[PDB]
């Protein structure tokens, strides 16, 4: 059956605050896997019909700078989003995170979400993930990963 | 009047539905593509072949209003209360110049207001996001 | 095989602050689905024995008015529970959650969490989300919503 | 097919700061269960061959002390760790948490993890939960707690 | 002396199993219903047809202590140290009445004290979870 474990391509991360798809991960090394998906900059497209169980885990992290501010409200949040094909429309199948405040007291920062939930795909639909502040994300394959395995037919 | 084409017998093209409608059964040779206007909550704002209308979402945030509810052929449209604008999840105030910085462009309820330097002659002083330089 | 993706029931959120019941929500809508299980009152009763993956998604959301206290320190908390059939019996399954301080000085506030569980269920069995703070819940399909698939037999 | 779901046991937990193994669970009491797999002291070893799902949820809690420091800045982790067999190697599939500042002007601090992925494993390898902080450790079946079932074969 | 009935040859009637102990084996027309003591860590508390006992949980919070051991005919019990009761995760203090209030119900270990202003002729003036109103 079709299942897929991206991780997160270090080399190409946006350095912005507001949200932006995450459209550079990994399909053919450590535990980045795929089969019977296809992916292209971000997007994992459908293959074969079925409900699939797809899941995501994203982590931030920053090191405060000697001299920081007093204090950094943000926003750490993650998107699931799938598009259809039989008609151009985009939607948030989950969405996770929390508000944080990084400020400079603390030198280092760590915050990590986690979304699962149980959807039914068509083949041709695909699976995105978006973020805030993608420059603070972790670069690790155990960090910033998404997958996606086909547990029933339709 | 848009067409697209399915097959079983022999490959034919047949007519897409409209938006307000979802596709319940495909165009037979006998008949026309049938079309059911969209259930409560959901809608479809093009000629499409899928089989079911898009979801109505998402809810309205804390500190925004309905500007456009929702209708078989739109979705739900909200906007943020006056002096805000839509960041990730909250509508944030639009950002406040410095003393010594004053705003050149508004702030849109989905964008936040730009700063910038005055030019030589200039000098604002003043914490206000709602104010340009002044000579 | 069985499953079940239930969506927050916006209309119908209670407005307190200790522990409580979850008692609605959607099952034919969005992404809201339900197979050869049942749903009554926010309570998903198992209709095939199985060993089942439950999952839950829980979003907190909170805006300070003007004038906010110094300090709310709030127990943010999901409990996953099941209610066995042949002997009147509730047990926490899963829980998660986390202590948190929505003060006045930062203007918004969010946290959502994730539990994940394999479990054995039998045909009678109920499963239902209990969390503290509804009042504060995110009504978004995206953001709190719980289900359940069947992966083996018993 | 092989599953398994292991609670922590609170018997057996360590009582330091840095990373450890958590080298004791139950396998047969509440909810936990496991069948065509076999564990030794935290080691989850897997006999058959497959595209497991695997997934791990750790809950911290504390109690601040009458006249506790002003601050506390803890890193509360969780690493899923995989030994390979056919090559002596330790990797991290999986890791979560966040920092945090459990002061003592907060009596009571919860923050729970949770990380969830989808791998291949072969017979022989085993599966093992780091995490820091262990003291902090909440010992109940639905808080911390870590499993995995089959779902295809290889 | 409590009857429930499954089948296979012929439906039939028979006894649950008692508090204590768990069904192993359904009555047949020969043999009566099979009950077992509960193994370690686990209890019944009633006429049940389960065939698996409960486990004892959850384990004792930070400030609480087990007024009840578990046993196979109950479940661990536990309360909250004195002058604090269970909400949600944690044994919270009483709620302090602040000046010119008095409580006027005490604090179970499983409630929270409940306030309340004091009638005309009345000034507590004491931020205090364990006093009245004074004249
Ligand atoms: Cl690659
Ligand atoms: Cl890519
Ligand atoms: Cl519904
Ligand atoms: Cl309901
Ligand atoms: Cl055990
Ligand atoms: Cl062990």
């Amino acid at each position: 059956q079709p299942f897929a474990h991206l991780t997160i391509n270090a080399a190409s991360i946006p350095s912005g605050s507001h949200k932006v798809t995450l459209s550079s991960w990994y399909h053919d090394r450590g535990w980045a896997k795929i089969s019977n998906m296809t992916l292209s900059n971000g997007k994992l497209r459908v293959n074969q019909d079925g409900f699939y169980y797809l899941y995501a885990n994203i982590c931030f992290r920053h090191h405060e700078t000697s001299g920081s501010v007093p204090t950094d409200y943000l926003q750490l949040m993650v998107y699931v989003v799938k598009t259809s094909i039989k008609i151009p429309s985009s939607h948030n199948l989950m969405k996770g995170g929390s508000t944080k405040n990084w400020s400079g007291n603390s030198e280092f920062h760590f915050y990590s979400i986690n979304v699962g939930g149980f959807f039914k795909l068509r083949a041709g639909e695909e699976i995105s993930i978006q973020v805030s502040n993608p420059s603070l994300l972790d670069p690790d394959q155990d960090a910033t990963y998404f997958g996606a395995f086909k547990v029933q037919d339709i | 009047y848009l067409h697209y084409d399915p097959e079983t017998g022999h490959q034919l093209l047949c007519d897409k539905c409209a938006p307000g409608t979802y596709l319940k059964q495909h165009c037979t040779v006998r008949r026309k593509t049938l079309c059911v206007p969209c259930p409560d909550h959901s809608y479809t704002d093009s000629w499409h072949t899928s089989d079911e209308c898009v979801y109505c979402s998402p809810v309205c945030k804390e500190l925004q209003s309905v500007k456009q509810e929702c209708n078989r052929t739109h979705n739900r449209v909200c906007e943020c209360e006056e002096g805000r604008y839509l960041e990730i999840e909250f509508c944030l105030k639009h950002r406040s110049c410095p003393p010594g910085s004053g705003v050149v462009q508004a702030g849109t309820p989905e964008r936040n207001t730009v700063c910038k330097k005055c030019p030589d002659g200039f000098f604002s002083g003043e914490t206000s996001s709602k104010a340009p330089c002044i000579k």
